[PDB]
């Protein structure tokens, strides 16, 4: 499976000031929601009916 | 009267430069003395919340 993630960014008070490599650390909390919600999920259902 | 009061001008300058430490917004610092902290309110270790504050 690979998934694209658009976003943006708000204030920069936050986005800087929050946590240290803030677009790397969101790329972990990615894999661990997509591995996550994959994981209840059968192979055929994901192939065709999971995708929405 | 011209050496002496412009010696003294420069040098407070330095002194209040180095003096002079605030905290940014996302750190805290904690002043500490020569091996120990600064405390208040029983011995309770002061954090210094994004403001300006002074050090000798």
């Amino acid at each position: 499976v690979e998934m694209n993630v658009q976003y943006r960014v708000t204030n920069p008070e936050k986005y800087l000031y929050s946590v240290t490599s803030p677009d790397d650390s969101l790329r972990q909390a990615t894999d661990s929601a997509l591995r996550g919600v994959i994981g209840k999920y059968t192979m055929d259902r994901i192939l065709t009916e999971g995708r929405t | 009267m011209r050496k002496s009061v412009i010696a003294i001008i420069i040098i407070v300058l330095v002194v209040l430069y180095m003096s002079v430490f605030v905290v940014k917004e996302g750190e805290r610092g904690i002043t500490l003395r020569f091996g120990k902290v600064l405390r208040d309110d029983d011995n309770k270790p002061l954090v210094y919340e994004p403001g300006l504050h002074f050090k000798i």
